[PDB]
Parts: structure tokens; sequence; C-alpha cells
């Protein structure tokens, strides 16, 4: 059969994802960075100085990662799941070569470690890069792995991707009530600053930065940056508009209100309200230090004495204010996403290695000042004892930033956390989705829905139904399936370009003319303008698909601001896009044919010219067809495959398409919490927490992401015979009907693994903990604390241990000779079974133990389940056999599932599911569910009529309890059904009296603690509104803190044993019960000078 | 009110610190090193 | 993990199947639906039972720490 270019060209999303994974972003930062960022940052910090002993230096040369020049193999890196085990870190070493002179004149090269560098798995340093499945077995990995993410200490971290809005951009808000206000958070390489640039009143323009005492008039600024006509500042910012003179010229009349102005004039003003530099180089505090206020008020740095570039910056961030001035809806939306940049793994590693190397070099200027201060025998041979010792503090930081997502940067200046989260190994789909997911800017004020709300431009960079519950609704965001993320590109051989594509340089073009043709902007910077946009953005463009240019730089043109955008920065998400010219699209299908037989790899789609990257802009700038049956002739790209603007995790969704979009979020939400395999290292590994599913099967209709993600080799689920009906009346309100003896046959049959961590540490005193025990009885036997203790004193593995056994029996020296207990004591409703002990060490030579628990669990009652269309639900009852419904072949449904569940959630997808995987299991083959797309509805009722069955999925059933024929044709079939990890098992908790907190004296917090539930101030609230004092006071002081006080009535003061310890006479105390809630504040408030005495009356008497 | 003593406004000047009872201000039991670990009030009362 | 012994819905035996229809899809290769079939299992119930099973002890046996 011939290649059709409709249906086949999909199969370049295959090919994309072959050599750009998923995981890729994470994985071409990290390479990156090591590979060229390391080497900018030792050459930016070559050379520290002494200003002791001119005639020595230490200059750093080269930089390399887990490599010398010794051999060509690499160094041998502890394989990462050794490191997972033992609890270290899997990092390579980082050299450098040292050029230190000798006191002999002697020049010499070397191959000296300066730390450890946590190496992120299946990179370039990686020891699984490009393992073969074999190497991944022999090395204990799961070749299914992600990789992408740190082990640290034996902790799987993951440096989420980071929304920010873009730097070095201006952008233009306006207000209600407030005034009109546009900042440009410019980001040098060492000095960040927002000039913030508001308007105060009279439709007055100010310019306002944080080194400037108060808020400089317009005027000022641009006669500063030698634009001093006055006729052309006003021709810049309001060119020939009648209205924007008007609104402009109130803040012309200001500039000559002090006084009249040349450039220095102005100058010295500016000058004037500098702030400090920390009282250094002070005799630059002349009309001089204008020139550095000027110069680091922005990114563009100004070093000759033309001013032209800032003050036509300054000039259109002036003219975007008066545009706004005049009407609103020419601010620019924040949630854009085209207005925001991702930054990767890469670049956080980059900056903080910068800082660390940066403290390194500090303090080993520091000890070099300290060695050569004194005066003789200053013997230079090996002065690297002393950075043999100081390597270590770039290894502590580095590995205690990605450990703890605290990241201080003292250069820069801000305390952000939450970088780094631990990898969810929830399951296979819950680790893969935790990759490729992105956390955005903080500081939003949550408090509206702005950051929220789904935006039209997110269409195949963000997935549209992987969104989070509960809190970050919106906030966290998840990449979509097919994009990429620009890199940095040097932006002056392409202002080159744009010179010799017509382009006139700023510097020739009067003010008078600026806003007659467009201008040009690189990366928000007005480089020139140009005759003929539309020209000069075609020939751009064929140049970027001829590949004379980097397919990531994107250029578009602005109508509405006159003005052709080039964008070469990096953090811009983009896809590609099929090019469509002439009203037809560029693969036709020999490329198809090409692509499937083996050559032409999608990379080649890009070098001759077929696909193209577009981001959030150039879509601006684009028409995009769907598919080919709708291009028309003026179309400039086609969609690849529309299914692609869902993620990952939302690929798990059958026939998304056909239900209620929170629905499918709420799967996006639960099949990351579904119980299924993790890895093929699985019982290999020894984690904090695992469920597993037994019997995993994989979905009867699945879809092309899930097998783009091979989600099908480790599936989270079982396909239950499904009988929606109404049974039981034990199914109402999500609840489902799990049947006896299919539970009995291992159907949502379980398990979960938990680790138990313990190490023998040494002391200061030379000792340490010890592992002895196992104390028998008279008759031999152990005692019933060590039943299953083995004779090292650590649990046997397969034993069963119940709740109050041992499994690790510890002791520790009294005087850390004798040795106090400190067992480890297995404290479970339910007994659990040791499946591994593990004996090691770590890389600090100490003792680790680690002691893996195992537990099988049934499905019980309240265990919840879902069924990948955000129909979750507990098992309500737990039903035999012979009392379920049978159809005429006696197949009996496994789950039960309300109809009532359907008709509000609009989950039509899921009854097309039922269908589709009916007509798959009964044709043998397995059916697709692919958004968009799938496998059709009329062709499913056709293998349902042709092998004997309703059309429709509605079979005729018996009642399992009367056996008569239901009066109503039940949908029965086939239904994937994941178990989500909340059981009944670890939820249910019971205190009635224990564990108290002493400060307060009232019951603990926490279901591990035993702690009580919170009756807080809205249920009081209700208990007054029933108007049940006795209630009150049993819930509120008698069951949480009834407090026997002494309370002496003549001073309202506490007092103790009958004693008034204030009138020291015990005749006036008298005894009552209040809340040691209420003594501790009364005592508190005599901590402060408030005495709350309190006075006491009989309640008797009357 | 100046029927009852304290009422004089000079007892509104910080003269006494009254330091508060342990129960108020809690030490916690082999917290990190196995020294106990003393709290904030205590340890600013020491300063005062 | 490995195929269960029985279907989850019917009780019937399909653990000494797996085998079976494994050498049904190699050997003298047959249709899924067909090798299904020619294996007894008439009720979808048990015929997803082997048409959805994923053999992961297989993977699993790669791993295998007594070599
Ligand atoms: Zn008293
Ligand atoms: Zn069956």
């Amino acid at each position: 059969d011939e290649i059709n270019t409709a249906q086949d060209k999909w199969h370049l999303l295959p090919a994309f994802l072959k050599v750009k994974g998923l995981v890729k972003q994470h994985l071409d930062s990290f390479n990156y960075f090591v590979d060229t960022d390391l080497k900018k940052i030792i050459k930016a910090n070559q050379l520290i100085l002494s200003d002791v002993d001119p005639e020595f230096y230490l200059k750093y040369v080269d930089i390399r990662v887990g490599k010398k020049s010794s051999s060509s193999t690499k160094d041998y890196l502890t394989p990462p799941h050794e490191c997972r085990l033992r609890d270290m870190t899997y990092s390579a070493p980082i050299y450098v070569d040292i050029e230190y002179t000798r006191g002999r004149n002697i020049i010499m090269h070397k191959d000296v470690e300066i730390g450890r560098m946590p190496i992120m798995l299946r990179s370039n340093k990686c020891i699984l890069y490009d393992a073969d499945e074999s190497k991944m077995a022999k090395l204990n990995e799961c070749p299914l792995d992600p990789g992408g993410y740190f082990i640290v200490n034996g902790t799987e971290k993951v440096i989420l991707v980071q929304e920010q809005l873009s730097k070095n951009r201006i952008i233009v808000e306006a207000d209600e009530k407030k005034g009109i206000v546009q900042a440009s958070v410019t980001s040098s390489t060492h000095e960040r600053k927002s000039k913030t640039y508001v308007i105060t009143k009279n439709g007055k323009i100010y310019l306002k930065h944080n080194s400037i005492a108060e808020e400089i008039p317009i005027a000022i600024v641009l006669k500063a940056c030698g634009i001093l006509s006055d006729l052309e500042i006003m021709q810049l910012v309001c060119g020939n508009d009648s209205s924007y003179q008007d609104i402009f010229a109130v803040n012309l009349e200001e500039s000559s209100k002090l006084d009249i102005y040349t450039q220095q004039q102005a100058l010295e003003y500016i000058g004037a309200k500098v702030k400090t530099m920390r009282r250094q180089k002070l005799t630059i505090l002349q009309e001089g230090i204008e020139a550095i206020a000027t110069t680091v008020i922005a990114h563009l740095t100004v070093e000759a004495l033309d001013f032209r570039e800032k003050a036509l910056y300054i000039a259109m961030m002036t003219r975007r204010v008066v545009m706004a001035m005049y009407n609103p809806k020419m601010i620019d939306d924040r949630d854009y996403v085209g207005n925001k940049r991702l930054e990767l793994a890469g670049q956080l590693i980059s900056l903080l290695f910068e800082d660390l190397f940066k403290k390194f070099n500090n303090d080993f200027k520091l000890s070099i000042d300290k060695v050569l201060k004194k005066p003789n025998r200053a013997m230079e041979y090996d002065a690297l004892l002393s950075i043999n010792v100081h390597s270590n503090n770039i290894t502590s930081g580095l590995n205690r930033a990605i450990s703890t997502g605290n990241w201080s940067l003292k250069r820069f200046k801000m305390e952000r956390a939450g970088v780094t989260h631990v990898l969810s190994r929830l399951s296979y789909i819950s680790a893969l989705g935790m990759m490729t997911r992105i956390s955005s800017q903080f500081e939003k004020s949550r408090k509206v829905s702005g950051p929220r709300a789904l935006q039209p431009s997110q269409f195949g960079m963000l997935c549209t139904a992987d969104t989070p519950e509960g809190e970050a609704c919106g906030l966290v965001k998840n990449l979509a399936l097919m994009t990429h993320i620009t890199t940095d590109d040097e932006e002056e051989p392409i202002k080159k370009l744009c010179y010799v594509l017509g382009v006139e340089d700023i510097t020739l073009i009067d003010s008078a003319s600026l806003h007659l043709n467009y201008g040009v902007y690189l990366n928000g910077t007005l480089i020139g303008s140009i005759r003929f946009p539309t020209k000069f953005v075609t020939q751009f463009r064929h140049l970027r698909r001829t590949g004379k240019v980097s397919e990531f730089i994107s250029i578009y043109s602005n109508s509405h601001q006159m003005a052709v955008h080039i964008a070469t920065d990096g953090g811009r998400i983009c896809r590609p896009l099929i090019i469509v010219s002439d009203g037809q699209s560029r693969v036709k299908d020999i490329h198809l044919r090409k692509l499937l037989d083996g050559e032409l790899d999608f990379d080649d789609f890009l070098k001759l010219g077929l696909v193209e990257y577009l981001d959030v802009n150039e879509e601006n700038d684009s028409y995009i067809a769907l598919y080919e049956k709708d291009i028309v002739p003026s179309m400039t790209h086609l969609e690849i495959e529309p299914f692609t603007i869902l993620g990952a995790v939302a690929g798990l969704i059958p026939y998304p398409h056909h239900n209620q979009s929170p629905r499918n979020t709420y799967q996006c939400a639960m099949g990351k919490q579904a119980i299924g395999a993790i890895a093929y290292n699985q019982f290999k590994r020894i984690d904090t927490l695992l469920y597993l599913m037994t019997y995993p099967q994989q979905p009867m209709v699945k879809t092309k992401t899930i097998e783009l993600i091979d989600y099908d080799k480790l599936p989270a689920g079982q396909n239950a015979t499904v009988a929606v009906m109404s049974y039981s009346g034990y199914d109402i309100e999500d609840a489902l009907v799990l049947n006896k003896s299919s539970i009995d046959r291992g159907f949502g049959r379980c398990e979960t693994r938990r680790k138990t961590t313990t190490v023998l540490k040494r002391y200061a005193n030379h000792t340490q903990d010890i592992i002895g025990g196992m104390r028998v009885d008279e008759n031999g036997d152990p005692i019933w604390q060590h039943q299953s203790l083995g004779p090292d004193g650590l649990g046997e593995v397969g034993m069963k241990v119940q709740s109050g056994q041992i499994y690790i029996n510890k002791s520790v020296p009294t005087n850390s000779t004798q040795y106090r207990e400190a067992p480890v004591i297995y404290r479970g409703p339910e007994p659990s079974h040791i499946d591994q002990v593990m004996m090691s060490v770590s890389d600090n030579d100490q003792a680790l133990i680690k002691v893996l628990l195992r537990q099988n669990r049934r499905p019980e009652l309240g265990d919840k389940f879902s069924s990948r269309h955000g129909q979750k639900g507990v098992c309500g009852i737990i039903v035999k056999q012979e009392d379920m419904p049978f159809n005429d072949q006696g197949i009996v449904p496994d789950i039960i599932m309300n109809p009532h569940g359907f008709p509000s959630r609009m989950t039509v997808g899921k009854m097309i599911e039922l269908i589709s995987g009916k007509a798959g299991v009964l044709n043998g083959t397995l059916e697709y569910g692919t958004c968009f797309g799938g496998s059709k509805l009329e062709d499913m009722s056709k293998i349902l009529v042709d092998q004997g069955f309703n059309y429709s999925g509605k079979d005729m059933l018996y009642s399992g309890i009367t056996g008569e024929c239901l009066q109503a044709y039940i949908f029965f079939g086939p239904i994937y059904y994941q178990k989500l990890k909340h059981m009944v098992l670890d939820k249910m908790h019971a205190r009635a009296r224990g564990p108290r907190a002493v400060l307060t004296r009232q019951p603990t917090e926490g279901r591990s603690r035993d702690g009580g539930l919170r009756l807080g101030e809205m249920e009081r609230d209700c208990v007054i509104a029933y108007g049940a004092s006795q209630l009150l006071l049993e819930r509120l002081m008698i069951s949480s803190d009834a407090f026997e006080v002494d309370v002496c009535d003549k001073c309202g003061l506490m007092g103790y044993s009958g004693w008034c310890t204030t009138c020291k006479s015990a005749e006036n105390i008298i005894k009552m019960t209040i809340p040691y809630a209420a003594k501790l504040l009364f005592q508190e408030l005599l901590s402060m000078n408030i005495a709350p005495r309190l006075r006491l009356e009989d309640i008797f008497q009357q | 009110d100046a029927t009852v003593p304290s009422g004089r406004p000079e007892t509104y000047i910080w003269r006494y610190l009254p330091a508060p009872p342990v129960c108020i201000r809690p030490s916690v039991m082999m917290q990190d090193s196995p020294a106990s670990n003393e709290d904030d009030l205590t340890v600013k009362l020491t300063e005062i | 993990m490995i195929v269960p012994v029985r279907c989850f819905s019917c009780g019937k035996v399909v653990g000494d199947k797996w085998e079976s229809y494994l050498n049904l899809l190699q050997e003298d290769e047959l249709d899924e639906g067909t090798a299904l079939s020619r294996l007894g299992l008439k009720r979808y119930c048990c015929r997803r039972m082997i048409l959805t099973h994923v053999d992961l002890i297989e993977k699993f046996l790669r791993y295998n720490p007594l070599e």
C-alpha cells in the first residue's frame, strides 16, 4: 500500500522522539553545561592574583568532568544503582589544568581534581549513556528509566523546569485608578535590575530605577542619553500622530520648567540621585557617576561616547507607555506563553557552580595570602596541598543545593527554594510526568486566577490537561508531547545578516522618519529599520530553512507595533510544524517513504526545509492547518499530529476528545497515583515506599502516546470486566462493586515495599553502634520480640514480622563499653515480610543497614480505583461471584460501576473505550483510543455484531440472585481500571488516649504518632449552633486538656500544691478545672507584663 | 485606676523580667547532638 | 509479571495456555484472535487474560542476583 501523506505524516512524531526524547530538556541542558558552560566559567574566573608577590599567579587552563588525559577511557564512576543502594551521590570528579608558577622559572601543567560533579542520569558523562539493555541489566538499571535526574546521597532529585517572565524584554501593564507602569527586568551576566518605568500624575512619564532616589522625568533621561533636540524626543516617542503629541507634551514642559538643558546638565542631574556603591571609588562622585548610572541602567551596556542605542531603547519604552496611555489593550498579557522563558537544570547548575567556584577562588586566594604573608622560606613546591584540602566545599555545596532545593546565590542575591524535588516512584508514568513538569514563578498574588487559566497560546507547547488539583491548579504545568526548548544563539552573527538584508542601523536613521517604516528588533532591542519588512521576513525565513542561520532563531512581524522581531535567546518553547508552501505541504510522502524505510531521520526534514520549529511568537505570523484536507491557499504550516497537544500523562486517556475536560485533568492526576509496574529492576530497588501490582495488564484500548512512552511495557492497571448497572445499593456516589473471587484470583492484587535505613555510626570516643542481640529463652527458642531476627541481629529474609517484633537489633553506647538497646521495631496493623536485608557502607566509611519490608494487599472495602476517565471511587461492597449478574456465556463482571456517574460527568470516552475494548478482545487486536482519532466506533460495532453481540455493547444479563433476565440491557465489557495508592489500611486511624505534646498537653498531631483529630473553629461553631454546652465542654476540655489548677480567690493567680505562692497563705486557694491551654496562656501572659487575674464566684447559693 | 497596687504608671516600664516557667518553654531531649536542645525563649533570656 | 493461573472473571485456567499462545504466534504464525480461539479462549474475559498480559517476569529475570 502506498504512503498517504494525511495518515502517515504522524511518523514524524516517533522519528522526532527517537533523537529528541521526552526527558531531553534536562539532558541537553546538562550536556551543554558540562561541555561548554564549565569552560566559560573557568575562562571567566581564570586568574586569581595576590596583592603581595607580583611574580606569582594561578591560571585555570582547562576544565573536564570525569575524564583525565592518562587514558582514552573515562574514570570509573560508582554505578547509579549502587549509589542508590549505598546512599551516596552519583558524581564524577571535576579536573582542571593548573599553571602555577615556580620560584625558579618553571612552567608546568597538571591534572588536578577540585571536587565531584553530581552527574545527571543518561547524560554525556553518565555510564548509562548508550547502554544496550545488557549493560543496563549488568548495572541493575531499568532500560525504560527516563534518566534526567540526579542521585544525591541515594535520593533521586529532579531539577524541575522553571517558568519565568522573559528578561531583557519590555512588558507594558496598565491599571485602574493607579496609572501605567511598564518594566524591563534586565539581567546581565553579573547584575540583575528592573528598570521600572511608571507614570505618576498629569500624564507625566517618569523613570523609576532601584538605584535612583526619586523617579526621574523622562525628558531628563532622554537628553542624558544624547537625544537632546527635544523635538526629536517627541518625534521618537510620538512620531507624527497628533494624539500622542498631546499626551506626551506635558513632560516636555517640565524639562524646561527646572531649567533648559544640555546633555551634560541632565547627566549631572541624574548622577546626583545615585544612591551608593558601598563607599568604594568615592572620587567618582561627579558628573562621571551618571555614566555608570546610565551604563548600568539596562543590558545595553554602552562602551563608547555614543548613546543612541540606549536612547532609542528608552524612547521605545516611552512610546509603549504613550500608546498604553492613549488606549488600554495596548498592554501585553503577562500570562502569554511567548512572554515566558523556560530555564533548565543545566542553566541552574551553571549559575550555582559559578557561585561555588567564585567562593572557592576567594577562599583559595585567602589561603594563598596566608601562606605567602610569611617573610622567609616561602617554598613554592606543592602549592596545591591546600587545593587538595579545599576541593571539598565545591562538592559539598553542589550536593547540598540539589539535595535541599534551596539555592543561596550570593552574587545574584535571591534565595529560591523548591528547585529540586524527590522523583516520584508511585508509577512509571508518575516518574515520567514528574519529568517534563514545569514550575511557574512565585510571588504571583495567587488570589487571582490570572496565571491559572489555560491560555490558547500554550496549544502544542504545554499539555492542556496535565494540571494539578487542590492548590497548584494551573501553576504547575507540563510540557506537550512534541516540543523543543531553544538554546542561546549568538546574536552578532545575525545582526550582521540583518544589515546585509537591508536593515539600516539606527545610527544612519533620523528621528523624524523612524515611525515611517518598520523597525527591526533583535531580542527586544531596536537595531535598525527596514523598507519592505515582509520581504525581509521572507528572506530571513528562507535563509533559516536553508540552514544558513540557526533553526531556533525566530522572526516575526507586528502590524500594530510597527516592528520586525528576531529572537535568539534560549528558554523559548517551540514545536515542529510541516512547512506549507503555495497551498501545498512540503513532505508529499516521498520523504515519508524514505523516513519509514530508514533514510531521512527527523533532522533531515529540517535540513531539507520540510519542517521548522515555531515558537509562540512566530505562530502569530503563521496560519496552521490541522489536517491536509483543509490546506487553503493562505496557510503557512501544517500540524504534524494534533494529539501532541496533550502531554505524556494525558496520553494515557482513551478518547479524551469524547470526555469533559475536568475528567481528563482528573485522570492526569489519578494515573500518577495508579499502582502498577515501576521498572525492570523494581525488585532490585530498595525504596522508601513502592506499590507494585501483582498482575498488571496492558490496556485493551491504548493510544499512540502510551506506545511512544512505552507505557504498555510497564502498565499500571487491569482490564476489568465491567457491567455498568445499578446494583446492591452499595455503589451510590462513585462507590464500586468488586467481585469476590475476582479478588481471589488476583484481580487488583498488589503489594507495598517499605525500606527502613539504619546507620551504625562511629563516635568521637572511638565507639559505635552495634547490631548484636537475639537473646533466647531457656528452651532455646528466641523470645517473641526476636522470633525473626537471625544470629546477626538483623531480621531473616522471608520471615514474617508482626507488630512489636524487632528486625534490626541496634544497640547504642551509653557514653557516645555499655550499650543501650535502640532496636527498630515493626509497628504495623498488618504483618509484613522481610524480603531484603542489605549490608553495606557509605562513602564516609560507616555501616549502613537497609531492610526491605514487603506486604501483600488484598483489595478490601474502601480501597480506591479509577478508570482512566476521572471516574474514581472506593470499593463499596465485595460480592460473591454467584451474586453477580451473568451473561449467556456465564461471564461475570469483575467490577460494577453505577450508570449515574455518566450523565453529569459526560465521559462518553469511557463508553467508547468499553465498546472498543470489547471489540478488541473479541477480535484479538488491541484497539486505539488516540486523541482526535483512534478506532472508529462503527468498526467496533461491526466487530461486535459479526461475533454475535449487540452493536452497542449492551448484553442481556441474568440476575445472579433471582436468575431472571434483567429488564434492561446492561453495558457489559472490558474497562481498564487502575488501583490507586490510597488504601484504607493506611488511612484507618483511631486514638483513645496516648501521646501528648508537652507544651500544650494536647494529643499529638499525626497518625504515625497516634495523634488525635482536631476539632477546629468550624466544628466548634457547629456544636454551638446545636446548643450543646456539655458536649462543647466534654470535647474541648474533658477529652482534650483538663487541668486541675489551684486559683487564689484573693488575687486571681494560679498556685501549686494548694499554695498561693504570691499571698503565701493558702487560705484563699480554691480548686477548679480549666483547659491546659488556658493555663498555658495565663502563664505566658504573666511572662509579659499582663496579669490576667481570675475572679471567682460560687456556682451555687443562687 | 490607682485604687490597687501596680496601678502606678511606673510599673509599666520594664524593670523586672518574669522569666517563664520551664514548662512554658520546654527543652527538647536528644535533639541532633546527644545533648539536649534548648529553645528560642530560653536563649533570648540567657542573652538578656 | 507471570501469566495468571485463572481468568479473573471466569475462573477458567489460562496459565497453561500462555506458552502455547506464544508458540502459536511464533511457529506457523497466526493472528492473535485465531490463536486465542484455537486455545479454547471463547469468552472475552479469558481472551483478555491472555491478550493483555505483559510478561514482566522475563525482564525481571535479567537482574537475577544469584548468578
Ligand atoms: Zn493569692
Ligand atoms: Zn473467563
